[PDB]
């Protein structure tokens, strides 16, 4: 057996792929995947053959005047992209999980099309299960697709032998596309019945902390953890300051992650330390707690550590629009949510001595294990199947 | 307005 796995989105829409793909490859199946520029290195670093497509999907990682791959501006030169490189990559293969923008899924899905292997779109939260939209929200969705690439993709299509397609919403998310989470913190809905959840797929990180950063966990009290991944929003540095401000307010050390926002530090103060890319596994199962943004993989991943959380609700929880995550948080009880974009300090003051109070220091170190631990695994073997029937 | 993210 062989898959190919597609995605362009940030990097929590990529490293659950990149999980899958190890998991794949180390079960003895093979894997080979197709991310933007952004990815090489981590695939590399794990050790899965990458097909680099497309534009980069970090700002810092482009020309200055280059937008990003999301941009509808350039939709038409994406579809056409994909349709481009893909053939070299899922010639061979008998499976595609994608996952991420649409126009490449709806490309992507195509070529398995042609080739007659299944395919398989995955949403990495419940609230974009289509069964989770309203059947308005629906044809709108679709619509807007249908319009701003509609074309391109069947040119293309009509450019290797299928038909036309239409409604590509339903067309590359499927009918019944997978839910990639855990059900203790993503749990389904009625809306939702025969849907697919695997559990979140996670690769145990086994790099280990640099001998700087095991140095300062070790000349001092135990930190505090301040992050926004993949965030990239002028706030976002506010965001931080503010936080790196309530932390030191408790009179707690920092351990701050330049993320995709590029932050630094405001002090050579010893109570802070600054990291690029390092194992989070390893790292929140050695701070108090970890302040963050509203993610699935960040709060999933401090979720099994154990440790409590404080969550930055995108903006303010209204009827039309709430911080999933960081309100999960806070009806499982493992941490606090703070409404931003830029939360007071007094707000990350109160929720951060709240959150490293007994009563969530607790709930948060039992809810550790009632999570999920074969994500992976039960894609993988959904994916065994898969190939067994239909093909 | 149709494609997805997130960026
Ligand atoms: C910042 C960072 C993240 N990660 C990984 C772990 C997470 O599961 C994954 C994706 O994070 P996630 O919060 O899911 O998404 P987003 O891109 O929106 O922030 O990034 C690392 O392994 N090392 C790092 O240094
Ligand atoms: C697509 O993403 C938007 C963005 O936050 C959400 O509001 C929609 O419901 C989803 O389909």
């Amino acid at each position: 057996m062989r898959v190919l796995i597609t995605g362009c989105g940030s990097r929590g829409d990529t490293e659950p792929l990149v999980a899958l793909a190890a998991r794949l490859r180390e079960l003895g199946a093979d894997a080979r995947m197709c991310l933007p520029p952004d990815y090489v290195e981590r695939c590399a670093e794990v050790g899965v053959p990458m097909v680099p497509v497309g534009r980069a999907v970090r700002a810092g990682a482009r020309e200055p005047g280059e937008l990003p791959p999301g941009a509808a501006e350039v939709v038409t030169e994406v579809v056409a992209e994909w349709f481009d490189k893909v053939p070299a990559a899922i010639e061979g293969c008998d499976a595609v999980v994608t996952t991420g923008l649409l126009p490449a899924a709806v490309a992507v899905r195509s070529m398995a099309e042609k080739l007659g292997i299944p395919y398989r779109y995955t949403v990495l939260s419940p609230d974009h299960l289509p069964s989770e939209q309203s059947q308005a929200e629906r044809d709108m969705y679709n619509q807007g697709a249908d319009r701003l690439f509609g074309d391109a993709v069947n040119s293309h299509r009509a450019s290797i032998g299928l038909p036309p397609v239409e409604h590509l919403y339903d067309y590359g998310y499927t009918d019944q596309p997978w839910l990639a989470a855990d059900p203790v913190l993503s749990p389904l809905r009625p809306t939702d019945l025969g849907t697919v959840q695997t559990g979140a797929w996670i690769l145990p990180d086994e790099r280990p902390l640099s001998a700087e950063l095991e140095a300062f966990l070790a000349a001092g009290s135990t930190p505090v953890y301040v992050g926004f991944g993949s965030s990239s929003r002028p706030a976002t540095a506010d965001a931080a300051k503010m936080a790196i401000k309530a932390v030191r307010a408790s009179g707690r050390r920092i351990v701050l992650s330049r993320g995709w926002a590029d932050l630094v530090l405001p002090d050579d103060g010893a109570d802070c330390f600054v990291v690029g890319e390092v194992n989070l596994q390893e790292l929140f199962g050695r701070v108090a707690a970890a302040i963050h943004h509203d993610s699935a993989g960040t709060t999933l991943l401090a979720m099994r550590a154990g440790i409590p959380q404080i969550v930055v609700r995108r903006v303010v929880d209204n009827v039309v629009e709430q911080a999933y995550h960081a309100d999960r948080v806070a009806e499982l009880g493992v941490g606090v949510a703070v409404d931003g974009p830029v939360p007071t300090i007094d707000s990350l003051s109160a929720a951060l001595d709240t959150a490293l109070a007994p009563e969530i220091r607790a709930r948060a170190t039992t809810v550790a294990d009632t999570i999920r631990a074969d994500g992976t695994t039960v894609a993988a073997q959904l994916l065994f199947d898969a190939v067994s029937l239909e093909k | 307005x149709x494609n997805x993210x997130y960026x």
